[PDB]
């Protein structure tokens, strides 16, 4: 509730906080690359006469 | 496992450090001041 | 919305201060630019209530004019080329012989 937040700004300031935080970590252990992976499964088969 | 071993102490110290900085905010919006959690911070060693 | 809900209005209380009833002097560099930009949009505003206003009279105009756009999306979507993926230069060329 708004009115909740209102009268309790220091409370909110403690939501906004932990959400960047967790912004901040899941950044350091998060992978990037260029595309998601999309690559579809391949199998060959091989045999000589 | 010595392989192993090496690697995995470092970490440690750094999730004690975490866990201050979140009971902090924890604190302070509970009793809506800033000041109030520190009081509360300090009884930490006592136990230890 | 969560954030809206929760941060902003906390903020909007504290941050904000009550406007001052009375502020005679009001002048400012930064300030005239604003009274003009402040002032133009209003302009913007009048016009916008007097198209609808002959808008909601002229229902054939209105509707001739709706045609013509969704017309031209459909000759629009005709003509526009397609493709997959954008092509892009990474440094390598592959020659096959």
């Amino acid at each position: 509730m708004a009115q909740f937040f209102i009268h309790r700004p220091i409370f909110a300031w403690v939501i906004a906080l932990v959400i960047m935080l967790a912004g901040i970590l899941t950044l350091t252990k998060m992978p990037i690359a260029q595309y998601p992976t999309i690559a579809p499964p391949t199998v060959t088969i091989a045999a000589t006469y | 496992l010595s392989l192993e071993e090496r690697e995995s102490g470092a970490q440690a110290p750094f999730l004690y450090a975490l866990s201050l900085l979140i009971v902090f905010l924890c604190l302070a919006a509970l009793y809506e001041s800033w000041s109030i959690p520190f009081s509360v911070l300090l009884v930490v060693p006592l136990g230890v | 919305l969560i954030v809206a809900l929760t941060f902003t209005p906390a903020l909007c209380a504290t941050i904000l201060k009550q406007h001052d009833p009375n502020k005679e002097p009001s002048n400012n560099i930064f300030a005239r630019f604003f009274r003009s930009f402040n002032n133009g949009f209003d302009r913007m505003s009048h016009s916008y209530q007097n198209g609808v206003s002959r808008m909601l009279k002229g229902k054939i105009f209105s509707g001739v004019l709706y045609a013509v756009v969704v017309a031209l999306l459909v000759f629009l979507f005709q003509k526009l080329p397609s493709s997959f993926l954008p092509e892009e230069d990474q440094g390598v060329v592959m020659t096959l012989v």
